[PDB]
């Protein structure tokens, strides 16, 4: 439904469609001469005068077909920087999982399918997104018989009542017990300790 | 009256919304009549953060997002003593006393379009086998 | 004999006795001494814009 | 030329000579506009933080904009500020005044201070500091034990770190 | 034209879309194993 | 006096055009750096690296 949406090819297009139509109309210039039209002034003067009369035109079509070509190398200059990161991202985005953050996708990054343009790629990134928050109060380690333990992976969390031990993603509660903790020290240095079984 | 410099034909409210047309100096304008307003940077909110409580997610969505390089553009020639006399003997050898004018030029193209080919040949083939589904 | 356009308002510069005009940088004259009335007057450029 | 209609009518015959040369600059002011929001135009929301600041220890009041001055900027930003210092010519004004920027940091500032990297994915999600800090040790082959037991001493180095940094640049 | 032209391109379009379509049916068939 | 005018205004069309290129391999390189700092922006503020 929605157009406008690939703005960066047209763009591209459209500038050297510009190049080229503005490289071609610079042939209707005088230049300070008497005629634009080469064999008008071949076929009104003499040599001496006439090789005078050309060498304006000569000097101006050169320096237009100069400035012409010194764009053309700008823009394939920025054309290559912009394929080597296309290429970069279909190494790392498709070929395998990223972890640098926000690389290809806004979140989680799962995978990624390329797709073929004119004179283009398209990448359709898969993500993932956590929704439905909810509130808990934590602690970050618990003293029991005079130990200190702390979660392998995890958090505390409370219900309001009583604890338990979630994954840090996802909402899922575990009694908690000694084969998802480990104990160092003594609870006397950790600020924000509290009290369970 | 604005920093950028002066307005005729549009109101000055005292709202502030998204950006639709950039005019300048933090300011810009849109269509209800014209108005010219202030930018809005975005929403605003105030986390509450507290030293014993925390936000957990309970439910996730998938979401599929799209993006767009361009990877070449096209090759194009030019010959150059065509262009800049066109079939004139007198012209070309007027021209001929300018020394190697537009070999370098050639040379560039020709350059240019190796390029185009080698970025598209280097992106897409990334695969040794052709595999089927 | 000095000419040039632009809008000419009172300037607080201090001539030293024996200068006529004064110029900035880049070589742009910015204050002129009036032959008779012996006072410092500064010149902008008149106005424009796209 | 320069007020001369001679001059006008002998450049006439040039062809379009200065079109090309004015949408060269267009594109240029366009791209440092598209830079500078690129650049820092990274969140949806202007982050808040609370009243109240008690972050474990450390201490975040150097960097933290300052309410009593009307630029609302901090003290390393108007240190870098003080320290660093026509005939047909014009001068365009950014699109992006110094306090939106200014903003954009802070609310950026205050998302990562308080949510950690959760508001880089989806919503901002609260967490103290000490237990942030924690996973970023377990993050690099440090268990949290470490930070549990030495918080002190590491709030205490960052302190000096943050009072050594804004010496060395005044 | 005047002496201007434009050469093709050596991979037409259907061997990218060839190379499209081998790359998203590894990718589907062999997860990353494949790269 | 037109063959003084065309001398000056040649030599003026070269300088700006001189400053024109100048001015755009400064934004080209400039350009870059801004993408650096972007990707910084985004890969050492917002998630650890
Ligand atoms: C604390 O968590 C517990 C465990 O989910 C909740 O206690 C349960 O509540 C249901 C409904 O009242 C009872 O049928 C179960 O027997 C309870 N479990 C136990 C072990 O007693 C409790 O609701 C949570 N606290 C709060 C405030 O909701
Ligand atoms: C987290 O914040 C709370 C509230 O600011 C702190 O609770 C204070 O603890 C001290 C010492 O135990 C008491 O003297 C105060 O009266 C408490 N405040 C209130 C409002 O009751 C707590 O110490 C902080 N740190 C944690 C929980 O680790
Ligand atoms: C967790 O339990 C321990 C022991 O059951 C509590 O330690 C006692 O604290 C009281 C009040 O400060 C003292 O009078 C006792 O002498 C302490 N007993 C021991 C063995 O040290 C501890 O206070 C509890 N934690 C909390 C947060 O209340
Ligand atoms: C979590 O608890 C807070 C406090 O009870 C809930 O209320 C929010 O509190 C903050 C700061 O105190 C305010 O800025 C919000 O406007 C409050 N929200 C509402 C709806 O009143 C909060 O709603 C709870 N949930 C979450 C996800 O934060
Ligand atoms: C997580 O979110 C999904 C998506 O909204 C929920 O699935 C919806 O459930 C409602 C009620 O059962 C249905 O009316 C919708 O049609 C479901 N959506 C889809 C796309 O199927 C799901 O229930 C949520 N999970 C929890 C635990 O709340
Ligand atoms: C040039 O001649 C005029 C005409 O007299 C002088 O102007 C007078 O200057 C005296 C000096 O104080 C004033 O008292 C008069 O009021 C002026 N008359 C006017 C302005 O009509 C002027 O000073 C002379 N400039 C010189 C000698 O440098
Ligand atoms: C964080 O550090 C700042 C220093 O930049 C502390 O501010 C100083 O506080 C002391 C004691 O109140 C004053 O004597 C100094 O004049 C303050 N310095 C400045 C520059 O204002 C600040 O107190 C520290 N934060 C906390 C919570 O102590
Ligand atoms: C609202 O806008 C008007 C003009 O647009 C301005 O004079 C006024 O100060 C603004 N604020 C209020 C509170 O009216």
């Amino acid at each position: 439904s929605t157009a406008s949406a690939l703005g960066k090819l047209q763009n591209v297009v459209n500038q050297n469609a510009q190049a080229l139509n503005t490289l071609v109309k610079q042939l209707s210039s005088n230049f300070g001469a008497i005629s634009s039209v080469l064999n008008d002034i071949l076929s009104r003067l003499d040599p001496p005068e006439a090789e005078v009369q050309i060498d304006r035109l000569i000097t101006g079509r050169l320096q237009s077909l100069q400035t012409y070509v010194t764009q053309q190398l700008i823009r394939a200059a920025e054309i290559r920087a912009s394929a080597n990161l296309a290429a970069t991202k279909m190494s790392e985005c498709v070929l395998g999982q990223s972890k640098r953050v926000d690389f290809c996708g806004k979140g989680y990054h799962l995978m990624s399918f390329p797709q073929s343009a004119p004179h283009g790629v398209v990448f359709l990134h898969v993500t993932y997104v956590p929704a439905q928050e909810k509130n808990f109060t934590t602690a970050p380690a618990i003293c029991h018989d005079g130990k200190a333990h702390f979660p392998r992976e995890g958090v505390f969390v409370s219900n309001g009542t009583h604890w338990f031990v979630t994954q840090r993603n996802f909402y899922e509660p575990q009694i908690i017990t000694t084969d998802n903790t480990f104990v160092s020290g003594n609870c006397d240095v950790v600020i924000g300790i509290v009290n369970n079984t | 009256q604005t920093r950028a410099g002066c307005l005729i034909g549009a109101e000055h409210v005292n709202n502030s919304y998204e950006c639709d047309i950039p005019i300048g100096a933090g300011i810009c304008a849109s269509y209800q009549s014209i108005i010219a307003y202030t930018m809005s940077l975005g929403a605003e909110n105030s986390v509450a953060y507290s030293n014993n409580s925390i936000a957990i997610p309970t439910n996730f969505t998938i979401s599929v997002t799209t993006e767009i390089l361009p990877v070449s553009m096209t090759k194009t020639s030019v010959d150059c003593t065509m262009y800049i006399c066109g079939d004139s003997t007198e012209c070309s050898n007027l021209l001929l006393q300018y020394g190697s004018f537009c070999t370098q030029l050639n040379r560039a193209l020709t350059g240019i379009a190796v390029e185009q080919d080698k970025n598209t040949q280097e992106v897409f083939a990334q695969v040794k086998q052709i595999y089927k589904t | 004999g000095l000419t040039g356009t632009g809008v000419l308002t009172e300037s607080n510069k201090k001539f030293l006795p024996f200068q006529q005009f004064g110029r900035d940088i880049a070589d742009t004259t910015d204050a002129v001494r009036d032959p008779q009335t012996l006072e410092i007057l500064d010149i902008t450029p008149c106005s424009f814009g796209g | 030329c320069g007020d001369s209609t001679e001059c006008s009518n002998l450049l006439l015959q040039y062809g379009s000579f200065c079109t090309q040369l004015n949408r060269a600059l267009t594109g240029i002011a366009v791209e440092q506009d598209k830079n500078t929001q690129e650049v820092f135009a990274q969140v949806k929301q202007i982050y808040k933080t609370p009243p109240i600041k008690d972050f474990g220890g450390f201490n975040f009041s150097q960097i933290l904009p300052d309410p009593s001055k009307p630029s609302k900027r901090s003290f390393i930003e108007d240190l870098l500020f003080n320290k660093v210092t026509f005939n047909g010519l014009t001068v365009l004004p950014p699109l992006l005044t110094d306090e939106m920027i200014a903003q954009y940091t802070s609310a950026l500032l205050a998302g990562t201070i308080t949510s950690g990297w959760t508001f880089g994915a989806g919503a901002a999600l609260q967490i103290p500091f000490a237990m942030q800090m924690a996973y970023r040790f377990n993050g690099i082959g440090v268990t949290q034990n470490v930070l549990y037991e030495n918080q002190k001493l590491i709030a205490n180095q960052f302190n000096s770190a943050i009072g050594k940094i804004q010496d060395s640049l005044s």
